[PDB]
RNA sequence: CGAUGUCGGCUCGUCGCAUCCUGGGGCUGAAGAAGGUCCCAAGGGUUGGGCUGUUCGCCCAUUAAAGCGGCACGCGAGCUGGGUUCAGAACGUCGUGAGACAGUUCGGUCUCUAUCCGCCACGGGCGCAGGAGGCUUGAGGGGGGCUCUUCCUAGUACGAGAGGACCGGAAGGGACGCACCUCUGGUUUCCCAGCUGUCCCUCCAGGGGCAUAAGCUGGGUAGCCAUGUGCGGAAGGGAUAACCGCUGAAAGCAUCUAAGCGGGAAGCCCGCCCCAAGAUGAGGCCUCCCACGGCAGCCGGUAAGGACCCGGGAAGACCACCCGGUGGAUGGGCCGGGGGUGUAAGCGCCGCGAGGCGUUGAGCCGACCGGUCCCAAUCGUCCGAGGUCU
RNA sequence: GAAUGCCGGCAUGAGUAACGAUAAAGAGGGUGAGAAUCCCUCUCGCCGUAAGCCCAAGGGUUCCUACGCAAUGGUCGUCAG
RNA sequence: CGUGAGGGAAAGGUGAAAAGAACCCCGGGAGGGGAGUGAAAUAGAGCCUGAAACCGUGGGCUUACAAGCAGUCACGGCCCC
């Protein structure tokens, strides 16, 4: 028996794959399905994102804001159900996997240490010339 | 600590009952199909320097 | 995770900046208050002219953690700091106003009023 | 009463409600009956069942004719389930509809030897103050003259883990039996690929 | 007999 | 507990174990066959193997790879011109360990042998 | 007195019951709610702080509650050593003085190795009248046992009003316990990158040692984990405590009682979880081997089986336990996936240059999920029934 | 038969604690009855205001070489103060 | 042993005679086994006699459901005379 394989059978039923892949740095748009009882609307959150983690359909990143002078951060599952969409706003070109160390940064301090992505922003206007 | 010690001598009843575990296992020995000396299993012959139907080193 | 000795920001404009957890108002012996949770604390920092004052040993409700609080739908939200809004002991805001974003979970807890005057609930 | 051999796969989550839900996967049946025990042969009520197939160049000659003697292939496990007597000679996870509780055994993950502190959560000495080599140690472990023994069953150090452990009140989430799994909410004891079973719960 | 080690102090039961 | 974790320790701190294991494939490598302890030589096995592996895929960069821990550009011109190519198409199992019959006489301990195969 | 270590704290509990809370009651100067008092009850529970060496006590903030006692005022071959309780020094006081003080003050060496009982764990032996491989019954033990708020019933009963129920029904908590690692959060001693100094390989480029038993720094899989997740306290059956009765004499009435019957606690029996036939009272069921050769005995070859040896294991101190041993995926390699790191070297282009850009999510890559006989578990050996008598 | 008596001998504790800085080792070759422990080489680590070198005190043949391994060396020893 | 003044041991015995064991065997040696000497070699130099504690090999009885200052009394079984 394929212990793996059968996780990996359980999970598909619920994997994702309509979601833009995005890297640590990249500043995002996440739409967010949320319930202000007992009516549900859909609430933003724009933010870098700080971290993400890989585990398959466990996988989960965190995306980290600033908002009216406190800074925050959220974890969102990447095949959480509740994620309406989620839209690239910028890319950004990180030289490490984690960024916890811009928690500690004033705003001109990040912005110099993550500087455009000139090469994927390149692409993300390469494709869109489509059919 | 405060030093504990033996409080009486150990009779030879309980001193020899105590080493009732204390024999040796003869060692465990097959004879070697190349040259019929007893030896080991799973180790190379020290006699003729044979395993698994081959010589393997000099002896 | 807020318990006794804690510091918290004061969130709203009681005159109060700073208190110190002294009590879980959570039964007999919870370690720990999240968002939500009602807390007893004593003012360590107060502006002048306050309707607060340094000394006062006040009622608080925990508006926003350092730990992250995890929800049903697998999601979780941290904070850069621990704040609390003084209320009074029928768990209304003592200020007027209440700085920054608050919990969600504040909603369904019963602190409707604290929820409406945040800027926004994360 | 109903219950079924398995083996635990390992955990994950679904989404169920806008939920996450976190849930251990038991690969559970196919069980063939191998024996019934009856009030009139045996003075108890149960199921002998099998799981797992085995190479029959492993199972010996006494074994053989046990299995011959119920028409089933070898198999390498073979446990019972008190009070339950099912209709046919194979038992499948379909005996469980989601929305069920269950209790689940398993043996429990082998901590071995195990200080008094991560056995029996003694708090341990200081680590600072003038404590002297006793940081997790467990203290005083009697009085004096009287009683001038230690109690039995006193809780020091030695072996933990690897124990019969079971779990109770087990929400069943979902049933796979073209898999033969079983989607269980909660922790079940032992590592993956050990042995569990999953029998009806008897809570109420 | 060489040196005579001196032994330790009582416990002070006073 | 030790719970799924891959390793010997051997009784040495982090740099001496590698070192070892670096003095341990110099030798073998060198020799094509060598004696030592019995738990020793079962994890040389792989340390060596590797070695081997890369010396296969010959690009510079393996070169250089195998060098952090054999140093010796003789040594490593060797494994790339007379060792790897008698194993061009054997896919993994470059050496072999063969337990041995005796034991030392200082301290009881169990010896093998560790080759290279053919 | 050829020594029984002395306060308080820490740790670890266990018992008592004159009960602090929770459960059950009688009386009330008991309308309701909330109290008072006494009875039954020891199952569980009984918080965090400021002061002082303190025990005690007062105070702050809570709580259902913040119970009181025994165990050498439990526990220093378990810890502490602040106090007491040596030698120093000083203050007050006393003494001509040396010195003195239930007067104060500052300081002042707490002993690696457990033999026997006891306790926690783990084996070895023999036994359980034939020998074996499994699967089990449960005598008997052990574990567990707590509790609060809110809502509905209902702003109804009750009450001038304020206030505010029983019974019954929902939801959510605190602490505790068992298990687990999907998530959250730790570590992750070499899994990846970056960095300084220095010595080196081989001059550049690229690298290796050392700077800790990781040089430092940023990260970090498996595992082990809590701060994280699941789940537990029950329900229910039975017999009772105080207490309330039904029927009912002695004793024309009356009486829970003398005949008989009923109700009635978080407590008791059972139920739940775990151990458990050395339960020598050594249990049961399924299945396998079975008249061996020779003098209830013995000595030999076997049987079914077993052990040895080996490759190993979320099993483990050794042991034991579990799996595998070529009709084999057990460990090692190799391959793929995962995962970490975060774009290798080399070359080409740009800049005087530090560098930058592309090739490139590259290169490297522990443990995870699998594949593959490439390497190693070669070859073998030794035990092992012939069934007592009525 | 006792004096925590005196001297000697031999037990118990026990195959137990320990084998004296956590600077660190691995392999090949040689010798020999015998080798983790001696010789040789290669790799690795440690010291380098020292753990290197030279004086004085103190010690008194411990220096060099051959032949030796009972004891001494906390193991072994073919080596050695 | 103590700087020193000073303190202050243990340790006798082959046999009448060395006749003190040539030679051969195992062994590196040590040690033994034969051979030989002697009245005697468990008088073989670790030597007269060779007590006891203490350690061991072999044999007889006995012991793995049993409560103990270890003995004593009784009966029974087994072994020996
Ligand atoms: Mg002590
Ligand atoms: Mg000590
Ligand atoms: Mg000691
Ligand atoms: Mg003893
Ligand atoms: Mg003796
Ligand atoms: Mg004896
Ligand atoms: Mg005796
Ligand atoms: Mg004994
Ligand atoms: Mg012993
Ligand atoms: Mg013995
Ligand atoms: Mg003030
Ligand atoms: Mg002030
Ligand atoms: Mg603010
Ligand atoms: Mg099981
Ligand atoms: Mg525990
Ligand atoms: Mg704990
Ligand atoms: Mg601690
Ligand atoms: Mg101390
Ligand atoms: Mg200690
Ligand atoms: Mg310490
Ligand atoms: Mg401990
Ligand atoms: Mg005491
Ligand atoms: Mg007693
Ligand atoms: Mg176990
Ligand atoms: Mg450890
Ligand atoms: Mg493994
Ligand atoms: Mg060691
Ligand atoms: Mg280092
Ligand atoms: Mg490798
Ligand atoms: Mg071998
Ligand atoms: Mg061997
Ligand atoms: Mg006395
Ligand atoms: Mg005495
Ligand atoms: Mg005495
Ligand atoms: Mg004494
Ligand atoms: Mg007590
Ligand atoms: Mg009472
Ligand atoms: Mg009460
Ligand atoms: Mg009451
Ligand atoms: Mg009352
Ligand atoms: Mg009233
Ligand atoms: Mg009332
Ligand atoms: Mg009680
Ligand atoms: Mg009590
Ligand atoms: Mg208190
Ligand atoms: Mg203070
Ligand atoms: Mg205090
Ligand atoms: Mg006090
Ligand atoms: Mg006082
Ligand atoms: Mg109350
Ligand atoms: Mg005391
Ligand atoms: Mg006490
Ligand atoms: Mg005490
Ligand atoms: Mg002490
Ligand atoms: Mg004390
Ligand atoms: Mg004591
Ligand atoms: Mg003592
Ligand atoms: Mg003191
Ligand atoms: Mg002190
Ligand atoms: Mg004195
Ligand atoms: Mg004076
Ligand atoms: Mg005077
Ligand atoms: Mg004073
Ligand atoms: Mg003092
Ligand atoms: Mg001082
Ligand atoms: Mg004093
Ligand atoms: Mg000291
Ligand atoms: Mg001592
Ligand atoms: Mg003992
Ligand atoms: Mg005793
Ligand atoms: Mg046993
Ligand atoms: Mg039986
Ligand atoms: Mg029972
Ligand atoms: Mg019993
Ligand atoms: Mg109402
Ligand atoms: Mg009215
Ligand atoms: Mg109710
Ligand atoms: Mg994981
Ligand atoms: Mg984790
Ligand atoms: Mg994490
Ligand atoms: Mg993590
Ligand atoms: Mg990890
Ligand atoms: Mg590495
Ligand atoms: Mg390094
Ligand atoms: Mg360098
Ligand atoms: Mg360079
Ligand atoms: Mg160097
Ligand atoms: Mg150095
Ligand atoms: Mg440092
Ligand atoms: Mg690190
Ligand atoms: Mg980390
Ligand atoms: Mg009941
Ligand atoms: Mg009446
Ligand atoms: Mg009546
Ligand atoms: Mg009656
Ligand atoms: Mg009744
Ligand atoms: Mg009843
Ligand atoms: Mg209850
Ligand atoms: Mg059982
Ligand atoms: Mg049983
Ligand atoms: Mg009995
Ligand atoms: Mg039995
Ligand atoms: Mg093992
Ligand atoms: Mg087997
Ligand atoms: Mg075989
Ligand atoms: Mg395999
Ligand atoms: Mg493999
Ligand atoms: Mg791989
Ligand atoms: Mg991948
Ligand atoms: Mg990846
Ligand atoms: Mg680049
Ligand atoms: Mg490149
Ligand atoms: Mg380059
Ligand atoms: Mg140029
Ligand atoms: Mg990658
Ligand atoms: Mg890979
Ligand atoms: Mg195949
Ligand atoms: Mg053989
Ligand atoms: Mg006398
Ligand atoms: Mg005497
Ligand atoms: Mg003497
Ligand atoms: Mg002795
Ligand atoms: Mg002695
Ligand atoms: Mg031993
Ligand atoms: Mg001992
Ligand atoms: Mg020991
Ligand atoms: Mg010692
Ligand atoms: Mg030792
Ligand atoms: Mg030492
Ligand atoms: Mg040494
Ligand atoms: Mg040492
Ligand atoms: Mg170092
Ligand atoms: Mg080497
Ligand atoms: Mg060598
Ligand atoms: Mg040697
Ligand atoms: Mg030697
Ligand atoms: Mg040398
Ligand atoms: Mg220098
Ligand atoms: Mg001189
Ligand atoms: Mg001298
Ligand atoms: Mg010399
Ligand atoms: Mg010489
Ligand atoms: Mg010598
Ligand atoms: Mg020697
Ligand atoms: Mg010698
Ligand atoms: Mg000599
Ligand atoms: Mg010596
Ligand atoms: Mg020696
Ligand atoms: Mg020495
Ligand atoms: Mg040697
Ligand atoms: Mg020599
Ligand atoms: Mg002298
Ligand atoms: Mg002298
Ligand atoms: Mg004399
Ligand atoms: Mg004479
Ligand atoms: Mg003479
Ligand atoms: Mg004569
Ligand atoms: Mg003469
Ligand atoms: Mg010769
Ligand atoms: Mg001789
Ligand atoms: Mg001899
Ligand atoms: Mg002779
Ligand atoms: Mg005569
Ligand atoms: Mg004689
Ligand atoms: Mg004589
Ligand atoms: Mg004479
Ligand atoms: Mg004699
Ligand atoms: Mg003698
Ligand atoms: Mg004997
Ligand atoms: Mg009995
Ligand atoms: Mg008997
Ligand atoms: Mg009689
Ligand atoms: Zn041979």
């Amino acid at each position: 028996m394929n212990r793996g394989a059968l996780i990996k059978l359980v999970e598909s039923r619920y994997v994702r794959t309509d979601l833009p892949e995005f890297r640590p740095g990249d500043t995002v748009r996440v739409s967010y399905k949320v319930k202000e009882g007992n009516r549900t609307r859909i609430q933003d959150f724009e933010g870098i994102v700080i971290r993400i983690r890989r585990n398959g359909f466990n996988t989960t990143f965190t995306v980290r804001k600033v908002s009216y002078g406190v800074g925050v951060e959220r974890i969102f599952p990447l095949h959480s159900p509740l994620i309406q969409k989620i839209d690239i706003v910028q890319r950004g070109r990180a030289r490490r996997a984690k960024l916890y160390f811009i928690r500690n940064l004033s705003d001109r301090e990040i912005r110099r240490k993550l500087r455009a992505d000139r090469k994927r922003i390149d692409q993300d206007r390469a494709a869109e010339r489509a059919a | 600590a405060k030093h504990p010690v033996p409080k009486k001598k150990t009779s030879k009843a309980r001193r020899d009952a105590r080493r009732s575990h204390h024999a040796l296992t003869p060692p465990t020995l097959v004879p070697c199909p190349e040259c019929k000396a007893m030896k080991p299993p799973h180790t190379v012959c020290p006699e003729c320097g044979y395993y698994a139907g081959r010589k393997v080193l000099e002896v | 995770m807020i318990q006794p000795q804690t510091y918290l920001e004061v969130a709203d404009n009681t005159g109060a900046r700073k208190i110190m957890c002294i009590r879980v108002l959570k039964g007999s012996n919870a370690k720990y208050a999240t968002v939500g949770d009602v807390i007893v604390a004593s003012v360590k920092e107060a502006i002048p002219r306050g309707a607060v004052k340094e000394g006062d040993v006040v009622k608080a409700v925990v508006v926003r953690t350092k730990k992250e609080i995890k929800r049903p739908d697998g999601s979780a939200i941290r904070f850069d700091d621990n704040a609390a809004v003084i209320i009074n002991n029928q768990l209304e805001p003592r200020g007027t106003r209440v700085f920054g974003p608050v919990a969600r979970e504040l909603r369904e807890k019963g602190f409707m009023k604290i929820v409406s005057l945040a800027p926004e609930v994360l | 009463m109903k219950g079924i051999l398995g083996v635990k796969v390992g955990m994950t989550r679904i989404f169920r409600d806008d939920r996450a839900v976190p849930v251990t996967v038991i690969l559970a049946g196919p069980c063939p009956v191998v024996q019934r025990r009856t009030p009139e042969k045996d003075g108890y009520t149960a199921v002998q069942l099998g799981f797992l197939p085995q190479n029959p160049k492993r199972v010996n000659r006494p074994l053989k004719g046990h299995f011959a003697k119920a028409g089933v292939e070898p198999v390498r496990i073979l446990r019972e389930i008190r009070d339950f007597n099912p209709e046919g000679d194979t038992v499948t996870v379909e005996i469980f509809k989601p929305g069920e509780r269950v209790d689940v055994t398993g043996t429990s993950k082998g901590r071995g030897f195990a200080g008094v502190m991560k056995r029996w959560n003694f708090a341990g000495g200081p680590d600072s103050h003038g404590a002297h080599k006793i940081h997790r140690h467990p203290g005083s472990i009697g009085n004096r003259k009287t009683p001038g023994r230690v109690y039995k069953g006193k809780k020091m150090a030695g072996h933990y883990g690897a124990e019969r452990v079971t779990v109770m009140n087990l929400e069943v989430v979902d049933v796979i039996p073209e898999e033969n799994l079983l989607l269980v909410k909660g922790a079940v004891p032992g590592p993956n690929g050990g042995l569990v079973i999953v029998r009806e719960t008897k809570k109420a | 007999p060489t040196y005579i080690p001196r032994p330790r102090p009582p416990h002070p039961r006073l | 507990m030790r719970h799924l974790k891959s390793g010997r320790k051997l009784n040495r701190h982090s740099s001496h174990r590698l070192a070892l294991y670096r003095n341990q494939a110099k030798s073998l490598l060198t020799h094509g066959r060598i004696t030592t302890t019995v738990p020793k030589a079962k994890e040389l096995r792989g340390f060596v193997d590797h070695l081997i592996h890369l010396a296969k895929r010959g690009d510079l960069h393996a070169r250089r790879l195998v060098l952090r821990d054999l140093q010796d550009v003789k040594l490593v011109r060797k494994l790339f011109d007379e060792i790897a190519p008698r194993y061009r198409d054997r896919q993994g199992g470059y050496t072999r360990v063969l337990k041995l019959a005796e034991r030392r006489r200082g301290d009881g301990a169990p010896l093998a042998l560790v080759e290279l195969v053919e």
